């Protein structure tokens, strides 16, 4: 089954990626809505 | 006489055996471009 996760490890390794990226850009809007009087995040 | 016997015929057309050798030689393409690539069934999964 190993070589057979082979041929979409492809897909899983995009996904991946997209995901970490997605994850900083989320990491970013966090920082902004740090100073925006939001008590939340107190 | 013949004509109150001699059963009933048939339109038949072995199109059955034309597709069976049409499928066998679809897998021994696919095993021949296996091979070349260097890359077996086994290998894939």
């Amino acid at each position: 089954t190993l070589q057979s996760s082979h041929i979409t490890e492809w897909l899983f390794t995009i996904h991946d990626d997209v995901k970490k990226r997605a994850l900083e850009c989320f990491l970013e809007t966090a920082k902004v809505a740090l100073k925006g009087r939001n008590k939340k995040f107190q | 006489g013949a004509l109150n016997n001699a059963g009933k015929g048939m339109i038949e057309t072995n199109i059955g055996n034309y597709i069976q050798q049409q499928i066998n030689l679809l897998e021994f393409i696919k095993m021949e471009m296996a091979d070349v690539a260097g890359i077996s069934k086994q290998r894939e999964g």
